RNA sequence: UUGACCUCAAAUCAGGUAGGAGUACCCGCUGAACUUAAGCAUAUCAAUAAGCGGAGGAAAAGAAACCAACCGGGAUUGCCUUAGUAACGGCGAGUGAAGCGGCAAAAGCUCAAAUUUGAAAUCUGGUACCUUCGGUGCCCGAGUUGUAAUUUGGAGAGGG
RNA sequence: GUUCUUUGUAAAGUGCCUUCGAAGAGUCGAGUUGUUUGGGAAUGCAGCUCUAAGUGGGUGGUAAAUUCCAUCUAAAGCUAA
RNA sequence: GAUGGGGAAGCUCCGUUUCAAAGGCCUGAUUUUAUGCAGGCCACCAUCGAAAGGGAAUCCGGUUAAGAUUCCGGAACCUGG
């Protein structure tokens, strides 16, 4: 018979069918629940006398935020938890080893009617 | 005080979600009082609440992956006995049983006989 | 070094001795393991007498020929003088010796009479019924003495 | 430095929170045989080594 | 790739040296015509399939139920006798009618004392291609040997 | 009964048609790796013979090791010692190459247990051997009271250990007068001849 | 053209397994020198320390290619003894076992090499059901380049 | 000890006659080299070279030739105290 | 400094594109549709290595006890969609 024709002379592995995985019984058989949600990414307000100052001056709370938490998830559990649109986010980590969130809210919300809706004033 | 365990036991998993954010929402609520107040003990009560209803709802999804899999090979790891890596390793009860039918032909030919010497 | 009239010694402590001291201070406890262990096998072989029957047999050197002793196991052609054979005597206890041969009539006749007075003296059970209790000894060997002709 | 890795600024954080005094409660208690931070640390006198 | 060149380069040194005469005893392989008619007379002689030895046991505990017979109901087979050590055994028992030994056993140690016993022996045999072709013949992968040994009239 | 003819023929390892057969195999175990997998035994009538058997479970593999002394790994030939150890060529290796050879297939296959090995072909670099080896954890041989033994632990890496056929033959395990140092062990040996003894009651 | 076989691959293919720790005791490899010889090189320290590989509750060894020379013994291990002996050794310093005897504990065994050839009788896996350390049915596959039964030299096999 | 299944037209043992009786190879062994041992014209181990037999082979502690005798059965494997 | 390989009794050593079957890229085609099958393109061949080398893009004014090209007010720019 003929041979096949080949205009190269390096020769590839041929294309293999890649089956997906069908296992015959689940991994960890229990998906575990959010490792970090809405409550665990707020823990506390700082209620120091320079963050007390922000709440009128800046309309900016002050929230102490876990320390696995970026921005998108404190913007979006600040939305969940207190029902408000914020305009910004800036977060540092303290010397103690915390980290610290400044929230600034949009112009349309009073963050010293919201702190003392919170509890702190 | 706090929740008890056995009464916690006879709910849905849609009461035991709903009963944990409000139990969360009660945390976060005495966190901010902490703060203002010198000592507030209250807030133990409420975290050995949270764990205790976190522990019914995972041992009754548990309970409910167990009886999927009821009776048949392959479950899961985490659900399948722990002992040792060993004891997993060692050979079955009918593994080690096995014998060859030649040493069964010899065993029921020549059994080790009870015998006792006076008379 | 060497001294006064004294004889040569040959004391062999100079490699690391002291690395490899066993000094038998469990002689007592071991000894009362040890019995303890043959008491709980004497419990678990509860009819058996916890030694097998071993045959008379000559102690090989021109030292020690003079003398008469036990040996491992009997013969198959003293076994099949007896009359029984050694897969049965083997699981009725007695000791069985494949690889030992007889050369000597005496000591062939002295094993056969031993075997004969052994399943004289044996009661032997049913393997399904009743196990009618016979209240064990503990040495076949003390029943079943050694004998110098 | 200035710019630090994170490492360095947590363990940084835990020797600052470690850096003080005994409660002065824990004196009081029954059977209590500590009467002061034996490992207090100080900037000064002795160096991290990190 | 490798494989594909020692492949090559092993049936090129097997040929460039020269091989002692009990290897190219054999590849002096049965012509395809005489090769073919055999195949077509060892198709008749065929080991009986997992299915039709069931129904044949079926059929045998019907009959020693029912007339007792000492499992003689069934006739007596007629089948191409194959594997190795029943063939050699055969051949030195003088019992085998016609060997067919396959001519590319890949130890060839394991069949090149096979021709000088069936000439000794005087056992016609046949160096056949294809292992494959055997073991297609006794419904296997690869049988290196076929037998008939008893053949109907 | 092929085996017999097998064996026989496999003694006339001069006559001309062993060695042309072995020098082209030489060549074709020169061409693949150090070590690789055999898809069937070279010699199946030495394989069922060292104990293996064609079932699912039992894996051969085929390896190469270098031939000659060991020299001495030392910078330059300095012992820095008395001249009764400056020797670095003429030293020998205490085991064999049949026992490295299943050694390095051991740690290549460590979730395999090695039976035996044997000799297959050699040159003047290399000595080739083909290593029989067992899976414990196939239920062929979980199951088979005949070879359920060896996925007993105490069985981990027999080769390493020194427990195989040539490992036994290398440590010196024989009844006799001619073992007296190596018969239950040599340092066993040494270690109760070389302990001292004292009792309750000196004696 | 199509369908096999052999060999070699690829898959986040189905299911498994190895690594590391500990390391007193155990099985091996590798391997010194200080020291002693009133110096020192063979020797000794020492077939040791350090280094490397590998196990278990013990490990290893173990049912003779044994010991013997007798009226013979009879797997292995350990203790008492043989014995600071036979022997080795700049025959210097030094080193140095084993047989028998008494005792503790005692236990024996199985593959390869045989034609089932009037029926590969054998086995992994998948699936369904069940009483689930597994069983039954069915289906692929492994396997005749040999999986079961039969025998292990003390024997044993085929006939009568 | 008490009870249920009958395993199983299965398996095993024993006496006499007859024909047989398969038993492991780059191994055993030999030379040489190194190491080791109480082992001494060479105790074991290992490298290289040579390389068997089948009334054969090994051992029998002084090398070698000749004639005997004794005792085991290697080069595959499991196993409590 | 892994892998493929080759040494080493071994801890590990060599080598970094090598005696390797070493991969991904866009258009789409199909609209049981998922992403295979229509195609076609390409052969570097891990990765680590600069807070002074290369490099997308922000300035001014004000503000604290202690922060700012980072906050506030104003005015810009870049990247991805
Ligand atoms: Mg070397």
């Amino acid at each position: 018979k003929a041979l096949k024709v080949r205009t190269s002379a390096t020769f590839r592995l041929p294309k293999t069918l890649k089956l997906a995985r069908a296992p015959k019984y689940a991994s960890k058989a229990v998906p575990h629940y959010n490792r970090l949600d809405s409550y665990k990414v707020i823990e506390q307000p700082i209620t120091s006398e320079t963050a007390m100052k922000k709440v009128e001056d800046g309309n900016i709370l002050v929230f102490q935020v876990s320390m696995k938490a970026n921005k998108y998830q404190i913007k979006k559990a600040v939305k969940e938890l207190y029902e408000v649109d914020v305009l910004k986010v800036n977060t540092l980590v303290r010397p103690n080893g915390t980290k610290k969130a400044y929230v600034r809210l949009t112009a349309d919300y009073d963050a010293l009617d919201i702190a003392n809706r919170i509890g702190y004033i | 005080a706090g929740v008890k365990a056995y009464e916690l036991r006879t709910k849905s998993k849609e009461q035991l979600a709903s009963q944990l954010v409000d139990l969360k929402k009660e945390l976060a609520e005495l966190k901010v009082q902490k703060l203002s107040r010198p000592s507030l003990p209250k807030i133990k009560t409420v975290r050995k609440s949270i764990a205790c209803v976190l522990t019914v709802i995972n041992e009754q999804q548990r309970e409910a992956v167990r009886q999927l899999y009821k009776g048949k090979k392959y479950q899961p790891k985490d659900l399948r006995a722990k002992k040792t890596r060993a004891l997993r390793r060692a050979l079955t009860k009918f593994e080690a049983s096995q014998v060859t039918e030649k040493q069964r032909k010899k065993q029921i030919a020549f059994p080790q006989r009870k015998y006792a010497i006076k008379a | 070094a060497i001294s006064k009239n004294l004889p040569i010694l040959k004391n062999h402590f100079r490699k690391h001795w002291q690395e490899r001291v066993k000094v038998h201070f469990d002689q007592a406890g071991k000894k009362v393991s040890r019995r303890n262990a043959r008491a709980t096998r004497a419990a678990k072989i509860a009819p058996r007498p916890l030694d097998l029957l071993r045959p008379v047999v000559r102690a090989p050197t021109v030292k020690y020929n003079r003398k008469v002793r036990a040996g491992r196991g009997f013969t198959l052609a003293e076994v099949k003088a007896a009359g029984l054979t050694a897969a049965y005597a083997r699981t009725i206890g007695i000791a069985v010796d494949h690889r030992r041969q007889n050369r000597n009539q005496e000591i062939f006749d002295a094993n056969v009479q031993r075997l004969k007075e052994y399943q004289s003296k044996i009661i032997v059970f049913p393997r399904n019924g009743k196990a009618p209790e016979a209240e064990q000894v503990l040495s076949a060997a003390a029943t079943f003495p050694i004998a110098q002709p | 430095a200035a710019q630090k890795s994170f490492r360095i600024k947590q363990k940084m954080a835990k020797a600052k929170k470690q850096n003080r005094p005994l409660p002065q409660w824990i004196r009081l208690r029954t059977n209590n045989t500590i009467r002061y931070n034996a490992k207090r640390r100080n900037w000064r006198r002795t160096k991290m080594n990190i | 790739p490798e494989y594909v060149r020692v492949q090559r380069q092993k049936k090129i040194l097997s040929i460039r040296l020269k091989v002692p005469p009990t290897i190219a005893q054999f590849q002096y392989t049965l012509d395809r015509n005489t090769a073919a008619e055999t195949f077509k007379l060892f198709n008749k002689y065929r080991p009986e399939t997992a299915a039709e030895k069931k129904e044949r046991l079926t059929k045998e505990a019907a009959a020693v139920a029912e007339g007792k017979s000492k499992q003689d109901a069934s006739p007596k087979p007629y089948a191409v006798k194959y594997g190795l050590n029943h063939v050699v055994a055969l051949i030195e028992n003088k019992k085998a009618k016609l060997v067919l030994i396959a001519n590319d056993v890949d130890p060839i140690e394991l069949v090149v004392f096979l021709p000088a016993l069936c000439k000794k022996m005087g056992v016609p045999y046949a160096i056949v291609k294809g292992k494959a072709r055997l073991g297609t013949l006794v419904n296997q992968k690869t049988s290196a040997v076929a037998a008939l040994t008893e053949v109907r009239a | 009964g092929a085996y017999k003819y097998l064996e026989e023929l496999q003694r006339k390892k001069q006559s001309d048609v062993l060695r042309f057969l072995q020098r082209v195999r030489v060549w074709e175990y020169r061409q693949k790796n150090v070590i690789h997998r055999a898809a069937r035994p070279t010699r199946p009538d030495k394989a069922r013979r060292l104990g293996y058997k064609a079932k699912q479970g039992f894996v051969i593999y085929r390896v190469r090791v270098r031939r000659g002394n060991r020299k001495r790994p030392v910078p330059k030939g300095a012992t820095y010692g008395k001249p009764t150890n400056q020797g670095v060529n003429e030293l020998k290796y205490q085991r064999s190459l049949r026992a490295t050879a299943e050694e390095r297939v051991g740690r290549r296959a460590a979730n395999l247990r090695v039976l035996n090995s044997y000799w297959v072909n050699q040159d003047s670099t290399y000595k080739y051997f083909e290593v029989i080896l067992v899976d414990p954890q196939h239920k062929a041989i979980r199951r088979d009271a005949r070879y359920n033994w060896i996925c007993d632990p105490v069985h981990k890496h027999r080769e390493a250990r020194g427990l195989t056929a040539t490992g036994k033959k290398s440590r010196g395990i024989n009844k006799g007068h001619k073992f007296n140092n190596t018969k239950a062990g040599r340092r066993k040996t040494w270690k109760r001849q070389n302990t001292l003894s004292l009792w309750r009651y000196r004696k």
